[PDB]
């Protein structure tokens, strides 16, 4: 326990570590929850159409997986003896993939819905719905990028 | 107006008030009226195996399905099913089906609740197929005496295994009797199912006799009227017995509705598929394709096709079943319509066949094609 | 509690129409106009009373049975725009809210009206002033719905409740047009049952409750007494025409949707206790009326509530309907039946 490396130094590279599974959880749940409902309400009036519209629910499925490759990244980091500049990064790694991933959640869940209910009427607006939900799925992977560059400064030139 | 039930246990309320719990002298206290030509008839259902060897002499539902079994409007009926019945059980094709529907007579925890919710799902859905196979018969043309009890047997067995599928998923995922006996007797409720013949078999083993208010009796018995007759059984050139037997499966096979060249053979195996033989005819491999998808969208699809089936409309099936419902999209409620899209060349083959065989669609509600 | 805040922007009008109240006629003053033997002894001795001065200015000898009801209906809807002017927030969307009910049905005898070839200028008259919306007028073009609702009534605020309403594309006849009648008024007493129940306090919260479930079960008995005569109508078709609110909702309008003849309803209300005792009887809609006469006196016991707008708005209507139960009686010589009128303050 020095100055640079305290002991209450793995509290914040412990809730980076949560926080990024969680918020990208919370995320990929509302866009399976608020998506889910409108494949449900269209799937009753066209069965056939069933695995055309599964698409949003597998786009916000992939969220969760940025925060579980986030959050397995930071937990081989973490030691007993690690320094606060460490943790601070570990934060940064964390917040920044989940809050990302919790935005584009909610996009992609708001989009779905009405682009599945939208696209069942016009059979020609299926392919802007899945123009319009990669450009809510790539919000989420400037946070991955960001939470990967922030992790390769973690233990580089740190005593 | 081929058949007629009620529910009441007060009208004949004689023979079910006191402690009448013995066969020996129940058809002595039986008479008890001036019936004559009416009341030794209700007695030949438990006439051959109610005694002797009998359990307990009676039950609830043995005596009570003898006096609902009342036959004073008209005897001829059930006169022509005792008859019929009983007749049959002589040759031993009716012995290997009474064998076939018979016996000799962790991540573990995932996979035993996915059997036990496959066995819910799967016998809960052949229940709703079987509700709406019983208003099929109800339509004009049809038969409601030999259709309405047999496939309201079949019904309550899917219910029950359904409801032991659902009780078992639950004792297993809550862990990893008293449920199933609140089931069994809720079912017993309602209705009443007419009666059939009794279809006692006596071969070399012994005195048999099933009951055809179970669901493995009823299973056996369709399976027997499937396969149309051969070149033998039915000519006057080998007349030795076959005119009471071949006969009666006819008769039944008839009254069910279904022609004598028709095959109809089960499908469920794990072995090799129908030869070419017991094969169909392409032109009801497409027919039964259409029912399928016909059973697959709707729980109401398949009365009012079998219905303009009849009247040979079934060229008309894709602008009678569709139907509008609405859809509250981002522009406002639309009211879009939900149709049967059959293709032609299975439109055209439902007018092949003129009226669905009850037959068939028995053995399309349990799987066997 | 709730006198602690009414007070800010509600004591004047909550004042004012506890005023108003007190000018409801009694029961001696309905037997002194009973016992009238001319139309002008009816006026002497209305002019004794809070109308005081009102058929001023008419004659001696212009004074009709009509003439009597169009002025005291015109102090009665004067007063309700005078209460509707000195209000803000949310007593405003509360009277906008009465009035969209006589909107409903002012747009249901303009289309009634525009079949039947009659002339734009009777149906303007005797059509309701109080639910007016200036672009009325408009209505008599154009003869099947999709031309109406595309054109007038997307600006009306009658707007939301047309969502039901488009299962038909072909022109109006007097079925089609009391369907649309009935499935506005469903999503209209859906509507102001959800804007009282999220928005109004607590005491005139449970007491508008209270009288919009009977507003709505009233609905319900009318629309199933007038569907088992000469019609053919689908049962699941007649679900959507009976509203989701009051006490009889979720068992006996399945019931109500369901009835083949009359013993099919009063099967139906056997089950209800408040009603049952109603299809015995002599008139049906006097029941009805005094039962809500009674509803209303409950009203006014809360004291700092809005519940007594309402209150007011239908007990002051109740007794134009007196008057001229009377007034038909005195002018026609028909003195058998005149005490009839139902007086409940």
């Amino acid at each position: 326990m020095t100055e640079l490396c305290p002991v209450y130094a793995p509290f914040f590279g412990a809730i980076g570590c949560a926080s990024a599974i969680i918020f990208t959880s919370l995320g990929a749940a509302y866009g399976t929850a608020k998506s889910g409902v409108g494949i449900c309400a269209t799937c009753v009036l066209r069965p056939d159409l069933l695995f055309k519209n599964i698409v949003p629910v597998i786009m916000a499925g992939i969220i969760a997986i940025y925060g579980l490759v986030v959050s397995v990244l930071v937990c081989y980091s973490l030691g007993q003896k690690q320094a606060l500049y460490t943790g601070f990064i570990q934060l940064g790694a964390g917040l920044s993939v989940g809050l990302s991933g919790l935005a584009a959640g909610f996009a992609i869940g708001i989009v779905g819905d009405a682009g599945v209910r939208g696209s069942s009427q016009q059979p020609r607006l299926f392919v802007g719905m899945i123009l319009i939900l990669i450009f809510a799925e790539v919000l989420g992977l400037y946070g991955l990028i960001v939470a990967l560059l922030l992790n390769s400064r973690a233990t580089q030139d740190v005593v | 107006a081929s058949v007629s039930e009620g529910v009441l246990r007060k009208k004949y309320t004689k023979f079910f008030q006191e402690n009448i719990k013995t066969h020996l002298d129940l058809k002595q206290a039986l008479l008890k009226e001036e019936k004559p030509e009416t009341a030794l008839l209700a007695y030949s259902l438990v006439s051959p195996s109610g005694y002797r060897g009998e359990p307990l002499t009676e039950r609830k539902i043995l005596e009570v399905v003898s006096l609902l079994d009342e036959v004073k409007v008209d005897g001829d009926t059930y006169q022509q099913l005792k008859n019929t019945f009983d007749s049959i059980s002589k040759d031993p094709r009716m012995q290997v089906s009474l064998e076939n529907q018979y016996p000799g007579k962790g991540v573990g925890l995932l996979v035993a609740t996915g059997r036990e919710l496959h066995k819910a799902s799967v016998n809960g859905d052949a229940e709703a197929y079987h509700h709406q196979l019983e208003q099929i018969s109800q339509l004009p043309g049809r038969d409601q005496r030999l259709s309405m009890p047999m496939q309201q047997t079949l019904a309550i067995g899917h219910a029950m295994l359904s409801a032991e599928g659902a009780v078992g998923a639950t004792l297993g995922m809550a862990t990893g009797y008293g449920l199933n006996n609140e089931v069994q007797d809720q079912l017993k409720q309602g209705p009443m199912s007419g009666v059939l013949p009794r279809l006692e078999i006596s071969n070399v083993k012994g005195d048999f006799t099933f009951s055809m208010q179970e669901p493995a009796a009823v299973r056996a018995l369709m399976a027997y009227l499937g396969p149309k007759e051969d070149t033998s059984m039915s000519s006057p050139q080998a007349p030795k017995e076959a005119q009471e037997m071949e006969a009666a499966r006819l008769t039944l096979k008839q009254m069910l509705g279904s022609s004598p060249n028709e095959h109809l053979v089960p499908d469920v195996d794990s072995l090799l598929k129908l030869s070419d033989e017991d094969m169909p005819s392409q032109t009801e491999s497409t027919a039964n394709g259409a029912f399928k998808k016909l059973l697959s969208e709707d729980w109401d699809w398949l009365m009012p096709a079998v219905r303009a089936m009849d009247k040979g409309e079934a060229g008309k099936i894709n602008e009678k079943l569709t139907y509008k419902l609405p859809l509250d999209a981002a522009n406002g409620r639309v009211y879009l319509d939900k149709s049967p899209n059959l293709s032609d060349a299975q439109l055209d083959a439902l007018d092949k066949l003129g009226s669905p065989s009850q037959l068939r669609l028995m053995y399309l509600a349990e799987g066997w094609i | 509690m709730e006198g602690v805040y009414f007070n800010i922007d509600n004591g004047f009008i909550e004042g004012v129409v506890r005023g108003y109240r007190n000018g409801l006629l009694s029961n001696n003053q309905y037997i002194n106009l009973t016992q009238c033997d001319t139309l002008e002894d009816l006026k002497l001795q209305l002019s004794s009373t809070d109308y005081g001065n009102f058929l001023s200015s008419v004659s001696s000898e212009s004074l009709t049975t009509s003439l009597i009801q169009e002025y005291a209906s015109s102090k009665l809807y004067h007063e309700f725009n005078y209460i509707r002017d000195q209000s803000s927030g949310s007593t405003r969307k509360f009277m906008d809210y009465i009035t969209y009910g006589y909107m409903i049905d002012n747009v249901a005898l303009m289309i009634t009206g525009t079949i039947h070839d009659r002339d734009k200028g009777e149906i303007l008259q005797r059509c309701h002033p109080l639910g007016w919306f200036d672009t009325l007028p408009t209505l008599s073009v154009a003869t099947d719905l999709e031309s109406l609702y595309e054109t007038v009534l997307v600006d009306t605020p009658l707007a939301p409740y047309f969502k039901n309403c488009f299962d038909t594309a072909e022109e109006l006849d007097d079925m089609n047009i009391e369907i649309i009648r009935n499935k506005l008024y469903k999503a209209y007493l859906e509507d102001f049952y959800n804007f009282v129940t999220e928005e109004i306090p607590e005491p005139a919260k449970e007491c508008m409750q209270t009288l919009l479930g009977f507003e709505a079960d009233r609905r319900s008995i009318n629309i199933a007494l007038n569907s088992l005569q000469s019609s053919d109508i689908d049962p699941d078709l007649k679900s959507d025409l009976l509203p989701n609110i009051g006490k009889l909702y979720p068992l006996a309008t399945f019931h109500l949707a369901q009835a083949q003849d009359f013993e099919g309803v009063r099967a139906a209300l056997a089950n209800v206790y408040e009603y049952r005792g109603f299809l015995e009887t002599g008139n049906l809609e006097d029941h009805f009326y005094q039962l809500e006469m009674e509803l209303c006196r409950d009203a006014f016991t809360q004291q700092f509530a809005i519940s007594t707008v309402w209150a007011w708005m239908k007990s002051k209507e109740q007794e134009v309907r007196n008057i001229t139960w009377i007034a038909e009686c005195i002018a026609q010589n028909q003195r058998e039946r005149i005490n009839n009128y139902i007086s409940v303050y």
